[PDB]
RNA sequence: AGGGGAUCGAAGAUGAUCAGAUACCGUCGUAGUCUUAACCAUAAACUAUGCCGACUAGGGAUCGGGUGGUGUUUUUUUAAUGACCCACUCGGCACCUUACGAGAAAUCAAAGUCUUUGGGUUCUGGGGGGAGUAUGGUCGCAAGGCUGAAACUUAAAGGAAUUG
């Protein structure tokens, strides 16, 4: 029988769209599908601003960012824990944490 | 000795109420097997199978026993009991309680002609328990219950002269054949005809008459 | 239920619904009686006599049981302008 | 760990709904009412009883503790509970009010101080 | 049926107005409609105080008629209106029940909270949904303090009150048993006050 | 056998015996 | 499957069942005198029982 | 399309009756809908209705009062002998001693109660009980 | 509704797709494709008589063990081979 | 068939792994991947749910259109017009609760209005195998598509849910 009402994840009102390579598993998945974060971090991490903060020119400056929107799928969305088996009703639960 | 401890079953023992219809008419929720042991003395039990059934425990198994009672007098009033117990002899008695708690009345009729008390049903009627689905027809005086040993026993002590059936599903679940058939008889007075569509007032609920001889201690 | 010679026979009879005038289950145990009190001349309630309505199991539980008793309520003349026939 | 079971509790709780006011903070003292006013069958679980009934003795002259109650406690709940101040409502210069909450009372029958928004 | 002494008086409705009776929350739901008065600039809805009175009466009627005025269940597990039932209790004869329903109340016997009544009050649907849902299990009419968003099903005259809080569920509890007592019972003149006070029925904590 | 591959399997068959006839026309 | 197996042993029991003559015994009444021999009997002065009395039992409880 | 008129008008007035509802509002009245309409509301099926003029095919406010279980059509609206009545009225309705199917005769439309009594029979058209 | 057309004239269709529906029908596909005749080592006829060819010690299918005895038929009004059953306690030895 | 052939890459080749390893992993690479003209007609071509017509219950977001609002925000002075807000209301993509009702259940605003069995209408199924097989026919350059048996065989095959 049917384990999800949305099947995988929203088509409804299209039938298909383009897919995408799963930025780990090398894999492929339709861009609707697909678990999906915005990767974001700092170019110096956070211990060693002080060395760079420190051992600069400029006053302060401004810390530059890194911009990487992951896509990764089922397979591999699961196995690096970045999903999991919720509970049969916990499953419905559409909120972000 | 008896001691009531609804307000229904006060009432009840203290004489105040003496007939069965005196609660359908009012529908009043019954909690006590002694207040329709007393209201319907001379009733009677027919125990209908005993069936053991089985599962686990955290490692092997489980195993008892289930067990199906209808209790009737012959006139108007029926119920069904299914229990299932650590015991056969004791989950038999446990359903002639939970039979007893679930009296129903009928509302027998006339096929035809209304040559002096009914030899039938008011009208069709049809209940359903999953799959098995009976169905309950008006029948000719000689005629007779028209049904599997089962309903027809249920039919019985439901008091039906003639009837004809039409029973489809898995009539082979026994459980789940009673059941809907209950549920059919159990419809009669479900179903509003001209007979019923003149207007009383509606009783005021004995419950309420006797209110101060009722209420708690 | 009558028969042959005229005799009352049928265990018994129903009450009925008021707000839709549908036979009271013999074990519709959402099903209610409400009693209201009639009052005296000026404040006294009376024990004994009551206005009193019926409900039945599905009126009430579709949430119609506040509308439905409002709209027989003023009717039998136990409220002024509550309920209003036309909207 | 030391968790007194419940048949320790139940008991604790079962002597202050029964006998409070003869009981006081102090271990020696209540775990020589329990000799007059209970039976207990073994010396080390009397104590282990008489120790929480005098661990919640301690608080309840503190506040009071959910599932407990007893008499000299529950008309002194009547006491407070019996507060009533000047009064609320009043006025306080006339009956301040919103728009058409006018209407409404406009379209009442009904006299009332006013104010607008 | 009832006379003109039963009439709203602005003695009574200034103490609604006051207590904020007459603030309704921001959805209509359906079936509350007919208490609506008019809605309010800046999103705000303005009940019906005639409407809450009489239906108030209605109520206080129901609670009359009804004999022994002790199997009369008044519910609150709300914090606001959980005082107020006490005072009704005190008043009234009325078995109250304050804080937990404990489930199993109504229905199943063996229970040691096994009041089998004949009428029950409710102060908020939702909050009280259980209180509800068991007493139709087993043929018991329903009072109730509605807003303007509250489960309709299984109750019956609804007074509109706001319960969102304030005074409103304590003024409505109050009035109630006030006019219980000037129905039948002991208050007589209609027309005059009470000696009680309102703030009698509030909440604290404090 | 997985019903992908048992369909290629009687497609294969099919074939050998459109050969093993047509050995004769 | 296998089709020739062993005809060898064709009719062993059969064969080899100790002989045992059907005693004699008086004829039972034929007609309507039997249906008469079974209502008599099988309800009018009934025998042993159980709670549900019995048909055909032997050795019995006892 | 819509292809009963009939259909589906008695089907609004059968889902309200169980909706506990005691009033409907049709579309598109029709003749054969007003003496079905009428039949109806003779044996005490149903309260007064009152038809609308629009300037275009009309519409009906039936008042219901409990005590309908089904009315029905039964399409296509099939041929009847006369001794086939009681073939009916035995197959689908609730009892010998009430009810009511209603026909359409070169007579008129009636039910088959007063059908039997003209001795005439026709093209049946629905039930009611 | 119900899927099928209710018209006062598909009566054509009405009984002409069940004359389709009935070929699912086994017995009525047998009776209608003669296999009766055909196919069957009888005739179809109730019995049918044949000489002995030989005897087999046909053994028994799982879970159970033995040597059902059975003889092969040249069957006299067919010529078909067929293979039948002796039954009871070597009766076996009553043919030949 | 011609063009194009970056990439990735069936075949194949190679390096490892393994008892074996024709694989998975590594590298190399044909066809292919793009296109143009022709073919092919099939996918879990999915919502595993025919189409039109009516009816039965609430909640809120969002898309498109329209409507009403001595609304908000916009010029250098507050009118236009732009967006934005609120209510409405058609026609959408969906969601939420609910469950009167239905269902074997899972579940369903239809999968409801069905033993109280009929709005119109197309299509398909009738235990499991044998088998999408054989045979004829037909379309295709081909691969293949469409059409489609029986002999014989068998008591289960199968669904949803529950407990281990
Ligand atoms: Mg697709
Ligand atoms: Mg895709
Ligand atoms: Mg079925
Ligand atoms: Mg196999
Ligand atoms: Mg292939
Ligand atoms: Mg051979
Ligand atoms: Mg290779
Ligand atoms: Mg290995
Ligand atoms: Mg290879
Ligand atoms: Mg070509
Ligand atoms: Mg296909
Ligand atoms: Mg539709
Ligand atoms: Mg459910
Ligand atoms: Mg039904
Ligand atoms: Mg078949
Ligand atoms: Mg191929
Ligand atoms: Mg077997
Ligand atoms: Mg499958
Ligand atoms: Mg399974
Ligand atoms: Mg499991």
């Amino acid at each position: 029988p049917k384990k999800r009402a949305s099947n995988g994840r929203n088509k409804k009102g299209r039938g298909h769209v383009k897919p995408v390579r799963c930025v780990n598993c090398s894999k492929s998945i339709p861009k609707d599908k697909a678990i999906k974060r915005m990767a974001i971090r700092n170019i110096v991490e956070a211990a060693a601003v002080r060395d760079l903060s420190e051992a600069s020119v400029y006053p302060e400056y401004a810390l530059p960012k890194t911009y990487n929107k992951l896509h990764y799928c089922v397979s591999c969305a699961i196995h690096a824990r970045i999903v999991r088996v919720r509970s049969r009703e916990d499953r419905k639960n559409r909120a972000p944490p | 000795g008896w001691v009531p401890v609804t307000k229904l079953g006060r009432l009840v023992k203290a004489g105040k109420i003496t007939t069965i219809e005196e609660i359908f008419l009012h529908s009043l929720p019954v909690k006590e097997f002694q207040i329709i042991d007393t209201l319907l003395p001379g009733l009677q039990d027919e125990v209908m199978n005993i069936k053991p059934v089985q599962k686990q425990t955290r490692a092997g198994q489980r195993t008892r026993f289930k067990a199906v009672v209808v209790v009737g007098d012959s006139n108007g009033h029926v119920g069904l009991g299914i229990k299932t117990a650590k015991e056969v002899a004791g989950a038999i008695r446990a359903g002639i309680i939970i039979a007893k708690l679930s009296v129903i009345p009928i509302r027998r009729g006339y096929w035809g002609t209304n040559l002096g008390q009914p030899h039938s049903l008011a009208t069709k009627t049809t209940g359903k328990c999953g799959s098995v689905t009976v169905r309950l027809i008006p029948a000719p005086r000689g005629s007779g219950i028209v049904a599997s040993p089962a309903v027809k026993k249920l039919l019985q002590l439901a008091g039906v002269e003639d009837v004809y059936t039409q029973s489809n599903g898995k009539t082979r679940t026994l459980e789940n054949t009673l059941k809907a058939a209950f549920v059919a008889i159990g419809n009669t007075y479900g179903f509003l005809t001209p007979n019923l569509w003149a207007e009383q007032p509606l009783p005021v609920s004995p419950l309420d008459i006797y209110s101060d001889e009722a209420s708690a201690q | 239920m009558e028969n042959d010679k005229g005799q009352l026979v049928e265990l018994y009879v129903p009450r009925k619904c008021s707000a839709t005038n549908r036979i009271i289950k013999a074990d519709d145990h959402a099903s209610v009686q409400i009693n209201v009190a009639k009052v005296d001349e000026e404040g006294r309630a009376i024990p004994g006599e009551y206005v009193t309505y019926a409900l039945s199991g599905y009126v009430r539980s579709r949430g119609e049981s506040d509308d439905s008793l409002n709209r027989l309520a003023q009717n039998d003349g136990l409220l002024k302008n509550v309920w209003s026939y036309s909207r | 760990g030391r968790v007194r079971t419940k048949t320790v509790k139940r008991a604790s709780k079962a002597l202050i709904e029964r006998y409070y006011p003869k009981l006081t903070l102090d271990f020696q003292t209540n775990k020589r009412l329990c000799d007059e006013i209970a039976t207990i069958q073994s010396k080390r679980l009397r104590n282990k009883i008489a120790g929480y009934t005098t661990h919640l003795m301690k608080r309840i002259q503190k506040g009071p503790v959910r599932g407990i109650s007893f008499k000299l406690q529950e008309e002194e709940r009547e006491r407070k509970d019996q507060y009533v101040p000047e009064v609320s409502a009043r006025s306080n210069g006339v009956l301040n009010v919103d728009n058409q909450t006018s209407d409404l009372v406009k379209s009442l029958g009904l006299k009332l101080p006013l104010s607008v928004i | 049926s009832l006379p003109a002494t039963f009439d709203l008086t602005p003695e009574d409705a200034q103490l609604l107005l006051a207590a904020n009776t007459h603030l309704g929350a921001r959805n209509v739901q359906v079936h509350q409609e007919p208490y609506v008065f008019n809605a309010r600039p800046d999103g705000v809805h303005v009940i019906n105080v005639g409407k809450t009175w009489e239906k108030l009466v209605l109520a206080a009627r129901i609670i009359a008629a009804i004999p022994n005025p002790e199997d009369v269940v008044a519910i609150s597990s709300r914090t606001f209106g959980q005082r107020a039932v006490l005072k009704f209790a005190a008043h009234t004869g009325a078995t109250p029940i304050a804080g937990r329903f404990t489930p199993g109340s109504f229905t199943n016997y063996i229970t040691r909270s096994f009041k089998e009544p004949r009428l029950v009050i409710v102060t908020d649907p939702r909050s009280d949904a259980q209180a509800i849902k068991e007493a139709s299990y087993v043929n018991i009419p329903v009072i109730a303090l509605t807003d303007l968003d509250s489960p309709s099903e299984f109750v019956d005259v609804a007074i509109p009150c706001n319960n969102r809080g304030k005074h409103s569920i304590g003024l409505i509890w109050y009035l109630l048993a006030r006019e219980v007592l000037r129905l039948r019972g002991a208050l007589v003149d209609r027309t005059q006050p009470w000696s009680i006070m309102p703030d009698l029925y509030f909440y604290r904590d404090p | 056998m997985r019903a992908k591959w048992r369909k290629k399997r009687t497609r294969r068959l099919k074939r050998k015996r459109r050969k093993v006839r047509a050995r004769s026309k | 499957a296998k089709v020739h197996g062993s005809l060898a042993r064709a009719g062993k029991v059969k064969s080899q069942t100790p002989k045992v003559e059907k005693t004699e015994k008086p004829k039972k009444p034929k007609g309507r005198a039997y249906k008469r021999l079974l209502y008599t009997r099988r309800f009018v002065n009934v025998t042993l029982v159980n709670g549900k009395r019995r048909m055909n039992p032997g050795p019995s409880v006892q | 399309t819509r292809s009963s008129v009939l259909a589906d008008a008695l089907n609004a007035i059968n889902n309200a009756e169980k909706t506990g509802k005691r009033q409907v509002l049709i579309r598109p009245s029709s003749k054969v809908i007003i003496k079905f309409l009428q039949v109806m509301q003779k044996h005490g099926y149903i309260g007064e209705f009152e038809y609308i003029d629009d300037h275009r095919s009309g519409k009906i406010v039936v008042q219901l009062n409990g005590r309908l279980n089904k009315c029905g059509v039964i399409s296509p609206r099939f041929n009847v002998k006369i001794g086939d009545i009681e073939k009916w009225t035995a197959n689908l309705l609730p009892a010998r001693q009430f009810g009511y199917v209603i026909l359409t005769t070169s007579a008129g439309i009636m039910d088959h109660e007063e059908a039997r009594r003209k001795h005439v029979s026709g093209k049946i058209l629905g039930f009611v009980y | 509704g119900k899927g099928k057309p209710r018209g006062l004239n598909s009566a054509r269709k009405l009984r002409v797709h069940r004359r389709n529906n009935r070929w699912a029908e086994n017995n009525y596909k047998k009776r209608l494709l003669g296999t009766a005749f055909k196919s069957s080592p009888f005739g179809g006829s109730s019995h049918a008589k044949g000489i002995v060819l030989e005897k087999l010690g046909i053994e028994s299918k799982q879970p159970n063990s033995a040597i059902r005895k059975c003889v092969r038929v040249q069957l006299i009004k067919n010529g078909k081979k067929v293979t039948a059953f002796v039954p009871n306690d070597g009766c076996l030895n009553f043919v030949d």
